[PDB]
RNA sequence: GGGUGACGGGGAAUCAGGGUUCGAUUCCGGAGAGGGAGCCUGAGAAACGGCUACCACAUCCAAGGAAGGCAGCAGGCGCGCAAAUUACCCACUCCCGACCCGGGGAGGUAGUGACGAAAAAUAACAAUACAGGACUCUUUCGAGGCCCUGUAAUUGGAAUGAGUCCACUUUAAAUCCUUUAACGAGGAUCCAUUGGAGGGCAAGUCUGGUGCCAGCAGCCGCGGUAAUUCCAGCUCCAAUAGCGU
């Protein structure tokens, strides 16, 4: 008997046709447009996409007007409403089945700092991200998969504790810098 | 029947070659962008029956 | 045809229960019969002592020897024909020494041109076979 | 000079006598402060000394412009000498503790089983 | 009646709808303390870190006698394909006691730990030499550049953690993360791997060796002197701190 959880799960699913060639390539594809590390960092936004589908079904399956379906459709329409995937005005549930991994993708962090300017390529982008150069609101967003929310992509910055956004000079410039008053002057 | 003989025949009698140098290759997301440039940008050209991305002739 | 009634449940699930021991691989799983027969008695690999190097000759098509090892079973005591692979790796194997065997991919049924060998040797003598022919680590003295 | 500090979620406990509450500092481009620092800063804000603060728990933030953690302020010394953590105490020498370390008591009284009765020999033991 | 690679359940794994399999294993219930039996105390035990026998193992004996039970926690032997430190602490969670004060291998804390799960670096930008193509221009050749992609020169400085490490915090005391000064990148360096490249099935009719041999090959097969299948080098492909059996 201990403390500890014990509660976890997998973010994603491994595609059962594993050469399907159509796949690779559009995956490939989506990895281009959106900087991505890794095959599996796809796959598990087409994980998460998918549950959203799931539940979109169940709900639909239920009939309209029964307390259940009217109040989780409802939330489930809200959240993604919150993230800037769907559109209000767009939000009765019907529409979640018509969505995609382009949507959810284009609302990472390592997009909307590339979105805003501010990067310089989106490869430039998630580099800033990692190497804490960008706060969101007022914390240092250091990952990339950062889901920004609509409430909340406005106060996309630079980090203030940083050469980019207005302090300290990081130490290859102070190196630089050194060099040029001991060595050279 | 059949003797244990020749055990190790072909391994052995190969003719050794160096393992040669290049490069430290581009990895994680670095590589896959580049594997992503030289399939959809660089060279996208007019099609004479088909590709080949090991081709020689 | 089928029973099918709404109170049939028994005859149904009686029947289906009695019909599953023609289907060949339940009956594997569930008389002993194979668990009695597997050298490996329910495992995925086995300790044993080699006690000769033996060619096994190929099935008809392809000729070629094949460079076995004669285990013996350490946990059973049970003999076998581990096949050793991979190129004049037969030669890391001296007698006597202690090889580590797991199956060959097929569970039970033999493998392609070798004639009666279910099994493959992985390690010899606690190092593994693939890092000696490798060149990456080697047999101690 | 520049750090600042704030104080959320302050309650009076009247019956283990003390002031509670979860600091909250701001101390943005250094590398957060010692408690010395807060609890003088505390004690000039509460006008009640450094003696009688207690103060514990600092978990930083990421990025690094924030800390936060409980700390407490009592009536006088001779209250928080008795609902007060030991360790706590020794956390700033006030109340330090014996330096035996478990094992050694336990094998000294597990020996002491062994013999009834007689002060001197459970007193000698080991 | 026999069997069970049978403790029951909550639950776990797969899954369209059905199912199939698993559930020694942290909660609940049971049962047991080498094996069998008998009982004292007690509200509660047929107790085992209580006793009495027998059996089976074993330990001192001055040989008359005497003591023993890790399926507690560490650890050893052994068995095996198959599994962690004789670590620190009562600070938290609870328990027990006559008790605000004592005790707790319950419990917590580190150590080992690629069982598995989450996040996530191994480069980014620039002008160059160039190499190309939507636009504008030009009969074509050539040019103007909002657009751009590959290879180089590391050419250029800029950004940075891995790491080394004062200090704080953390903490029972520590560590770790977090915070933070000071050092800390030209890749010859801070070097990504495991498996493939005839089909199934993503990817060489390239070059060298061997010649039904050595070997590969889950299956179909390849090997008998032009091997797309063997051993090698080159390139390429898949996944990637993982990937094979
Ligand atoms: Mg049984
Ligand atoms: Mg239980
Ligand atoms: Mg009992
Ligand atoms: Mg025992
Ligand atoms: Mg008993
Ligand atoms: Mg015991
Ligand atoms: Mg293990
Ligand atoms: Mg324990
Ligand atoms: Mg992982
Ligand atoms: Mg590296
Ligand atoms: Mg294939």
């Amino acid at each position: 008997p201990v403390a500890r959880s014990w509660v976890c799960r997998k973010t994603y699913v491994t595609p059962r046709r594993p050469f399907e060639k159509s796949r690779l390539d559009q995956e490939l594809k989506l990895i281009g447009e959106y900087g991505l590390r890794n095959k599996r960092e796809v796959w598990r936004v087409k994980f998460t996409l998918a549950k959203i589908r799931k539940a979109a079904r169940e709900l639909l399956t239920l009939d309209e007007k029964d307390p259940r379906r009217l109040f989780e459709g409802n939330a489930l329409l809200r959240r993604l409403v919150r993230i800037g995937v769907l559109d209000e005005g767009k939000m009765k549930l019907d529409y979640i089945l018509g969505l995609k991994i382009e949507d959810f993708l284009e609302r990472r962090l390592q997009t909307q700092v590339f979105k805003l300017g501010l990067a310089k390529s989106i490869h430039h982008a998630r580099v800033l991200i990692r190497q804490r150069h960008i706060r969101v609101r007022k914390q240092v967003v250091n990952i990339p998969s950062f889901i920004v929310r609509l409430d909340s992509q406005k106060h996309i910055d630079f980090s203030l504790r940083s050469p980019y956004g207005g302090g300290r000079p990081g130490r290859v410039k102070r190196k630089n810098a050194k060099k040029g008053q001991g060595g050279a002057g | 029947h059949g003797s244990l003989a020749r055990v190790g025949k072909v391994r052995g009698q190969t003719l050794k070659v160096a393992k040669q140098e290049k490069k430290k290759k581009r990895t994680g997301r670095a590589k896959r962008r580049m594997q992503y440039n030289r399939r959809f940008v660089n060279v996208v050209p007019t099609f004479g029956k088909k590709k080949g991305p090991n081709a020689n002739s | 045809g089928k029973c099918r009634g709404l109170r049939t449940a028994r005859k149904l699930r009686s029947h289906r229960r009695d019909q599953k021991w023609h289907d060949k691989q339940y009956k594997k799983a569930h008389l002993g019969t194979a668990l009695k027969a597997n050298p490996f008695g329910g495992a995925s690999h086995a300790k044993g002592i080699v006690l000769e190097k033996v060619g096994v000759e190929a099935k008809q098509p392809n000729s070629a020897i094949r460079k076995c090892v004669r285990v013996q079973l350490i946990k059973n005591g049970k003999k076998i024909t581990a096949f050793v692979p991979n190129d004049g790796c037969l030669n890391f194997i001296e007698e006597n020494d202690e090889v580590l065997v797991a199956g060959f991919g097929r569970k039970g049924h033999a493998v392609g041109d070798i004639p009666g060998v279910r099994f493959k040797v992985v390690k010899v003598a606690n190092v593994s076979l693939l890092a000696l022919y490798k060149g990456k680590k080697e047999r101690p003295r | 000079d520049t750090v600042t500090i704030r104080t959320r979620k302050f309650m009076t406990n009247r019956l283990l006598q003390r002031k509670q509450m979860v600091i909250d500092v701001l101390h943005p481009g250094k590398a957060t402060v010692p408690k010395t620092e807060i609890r003088e800063k505390l004690a000039k804000m509460y006008k009640t000394t450094p003696d009688v603060i207690f103060v514990f728990g600092f978990r930083t933030h990421f990025g690094g412009g924030k800390t936060t953690g409980f700390g407490m302020i009592y009536d006088s010394l001779d209250y928080a000498k008795k609902n007060e953590p030991k360790h706590r105490l020794a956390r700033h020498g006030l109340y330090e503790k014996k330096k035996t370390s478990r094992k050694q008591r336990k094998e000294r009284k597990n020996r002491m089983k062994k013999v009834r009765g007689t002060a001197k020999a459970n007193v000698g033991a080991g």
